């Protein structure tokens, strides 16, 4: 993982994650939507392990994007929670979880979950 | 929709 | 939320998580697991809406801790998605997902969930 | 479990659950909204383990109600997923999901998860 | 839905799904595992919207298998919540949960999360 | 509101 | 591994 | 028993 979990990646409707992944577990970038816009940006944080088992073990990994810039503030939050598979197609297979902030009478409807994967190409 | 989609 | 997010907050089962909600968004601080000794201890990065609504909505909001520190390497990540919700008996609300590092033959048993309620008492 | 299932169950917010557990795995019931009208009562069918271990392990079971009645139809159908804990105060702990039918378009909003206690008090 | 549900599914890795959709919403069948054998065969029962809106929404749905049959218990029981979505290449397309049976103490890894599509090819 | 609710 | 896998 | 836990 570390120097492959680096770069950018890409899910099957063309939103872009980029991020560095630190020599100490961090993860800091930005997720961009589609449309790809100079602020559908949002930025990321997360964490990875970076002592990771040596069989065929994925990396586990995951971060937070608040939906929160200066164009638009959509009153929400996602996780995503995954793993880094290496390789000749690279991927990082993912659920996730998006929460809004409601009132507690609608707090039923506060979140929903799907899944993501994302490759290099 | 969402920004994590569009 | 903001300064009602930065302190101490406990789980059900005794766990620790400490925060420093900052000025802009960012989520920083530990998590303590149950014996609570100086290192079940981890590292938590995550995001928060700095501007939320203003009737009665909560503050959507998220972390990660991968579970690795330097006495332990558990293979495995868990990400939060929640919100605080404020005023007499302040509270978070969380679902989570924990993913540990499989094979793809064991893929299917990577990721389980939960959910968990942080109080400051 | 079986005898220990049959009978009426209440969850926090007041909701109405009525199951028989059948001889070879079947539940079969009605589920009664808040206001607990005449009809906000919705068919119920799952299945749990009838010979579960001896230790003192829960009862794996699940159900679905798929939202549509004389009344009314939500386009929408939630699964509960969880087991039975028995003794002087037996409970059902679950988790579940809520999918309403959307087109491919707004697909990525379909699917609620929460969670849900019923005791029989 | 309902003859557009009734018949045979696949899903990505092998199993094999029996359906009969009932004209009141009822869905009743079999689940076969991989290697297909006279019994990995386990009873399933669930419910769909009979009455469907007739823009292009899918129709929701959702079943339970509790694993046990006359060879094996698994001390477990799954739940698939979804969509039909018709046409000329018709799928499923689901998130399942899994739980087991645990004592109170183990209670936090009982239930798994995933996703499947099935199709009829 | 959804009628699991109300 | 789980009968809904083998 | 795992560090989330323990």
């Amino acid at each position: 993982a570390e120097a492959g979990i680096t770069g950018t990646w890409y899910n099957q409707l063309g939103s872009t994650f980029i991020v560095t992944a630190g020599a100490d577990g961090a993860l800091t970038g930005t997720y961009e939507s589609a449309v790809g816009n100079a602020e559908s940006r949002y930025v990321l944080t997360g964490r990875y392990d970076s002592a990771p088992a040596t069989d065929g073990s994925g990396t586990a990994l995951g971060w937070t994007v608040a939906w929160k810039n200066n164009y638009r503030n959509a009153h929400s939050a996602t996780t995503w929670s995954g793993q880094y598979v290496g390789g000749a197609e690279a991927r990082i297979n993912t659920q996730w979880l998006l929460t809004s902030g409601t009132t507690e009478a609608n707090a039923w409807k506060s979140t929903l979950v799907g899944h993501d994967t994302f490759t290099k190409v | 929709c969402h920004p994590q989609f569009c």
